[PDB]
Formats: structure tokens, C-alpha cells, sequence
């Protein structure tokens, strides 16, 4: 399976305090809600993502499910086109993914 | 953390 | 379960000829062999790796097994400190991993 994904990263420092974690999670959940309710995901990435693909709407292009970080592949086990998944926690922060296409 | 460092390798 | 890893990518274009594949696999195998023989893995990465961490000796730092791409997780789950794993083929080439530590 392959997925065409867009991604948003809400960053966290290396050893975050519980307050820092909670604040990042809050922002990420708000973004997930805005996206599910129809907000342009690319614009959300441009405005909030800390990753290198932020300016290009967080577009990650086509990827093989077996090459995605395990925590992302697991969260996308039943995803369908248009779905917003997350927030997903990793050592770098909270991640939000949008399924643009699948094949 | 290596989560995105690894993912970046596969991006096309 | 956390691992500290270093990585080397011997690249392949998206639709490689069989000769391109054979040549890349040969170089990746030679690197695995030298690394297992005690060669400085960071120097091997600086010299041959095509990924963004090459100039930093292929150092990837720490991460959880679930944060790894699926194609590396199974193999690394049973590795021990010091192991060189690979070559592992992906859509972008052949990969060589060194387990710097487990914690």
C-alpha cells in the first residue's frame, strides 16, 4: 500500500515538561478539528508546521506504508482519502497527517 | 529523536 | 525500547536498471563487511552515504523501535549493540544501519 500524505509538526523540545506537552497537544488537537471541519490543510501547515515541508503545505508526496515511521503507519491502518489522523506523539513533537490519496 | 530524520530519507 | 542508530544510504533512482541495482548492492555489501570488520562507521557515512545525515557520520540519535520505518523495525528488534544491519533494500536504495546502543 502507498499513501500520498500531508504532514504538520507541532514541535516539542527534547525533554519537555508536562506543561509543554499539554500545550503542544492542545494546539495539535485544535488543528485536527479545524482540518476535519474543512480548513485548507496546506494553509494550516504553512501557518503552524515546524517541518521543512511547511511552506509547501506539508506535502510529503507518495510513500510506501512500510517506509513510514511505524507510529504513523499504525495510525493510518484504516485511513481513507481525506482523513485527518492524529495528533500522534513522537520524540520530536505531535504530528497531524492528512490522507490526500491512496493506492 | 530520529522519527523524521528517517522519514526524510524516503521522501520523493 | 530505544535504540541509538547510525545510517548509510547507497542510492538508487526510482526505476533502476539491473546493473545499477547490482552495483549499488555490491557497494552496500562492501560497506557492511568493512563496518562489521571494525571500520569507522561515521567515516564510511561521510564517504559514501547519500542521505542528509552523511556529514554527521550518519548519526540518527535515539528513538523508539516503533518510530522506525517498518522495513527496519523487524530486523532491528533482535539486534544487539554493535551490530551492523543490512543491506536492506527500500524504494530509494540500499540501507546500512549500525546499532550504537540500546537503552
Amino acid at each position: 500500500t502507498e499513501l500520498n500524505l500531508s504532514h504538520i509538526l507541532i514541535p516539542l523540545p527534547e525533554n519537555p515538561t508536562s506543561d509543554q506537552v499539554n500545550e503542544a497537544e492542545s494546539q495539535a488537537r485544535a488543528i485536527v478539528d479545524q482540518a476535519r471541519n474543512g480548513a485548507d490543510f496546506g494553509k494550516l501547515a504553512i501557518a503552524h508546521s515546524a517541518d521543512q515541508q511547511a511552506l509547501n503545505g506539508g506535502q510529503m508526496g507518495w510513500g510506501r506504508i512500510q517506509e513510514l515511521p511505524g507510529i504513523f503507519a499504525q495510525a493510518l491502518s484504516t485511513a481513507k482519502k481525506g482523513d485527518i489522523v492524529g495528533p500522534i506523539r513522537s520524540g520530536v513533537g505531535f504530528h497531524i497527517l492528512k490522507v490526500n490519496d491512496l493506492r | 529523536n530520529f522519527t523524521l530524520k528517517f522519514w526524510d530519507i524516503f521522501r520523493k
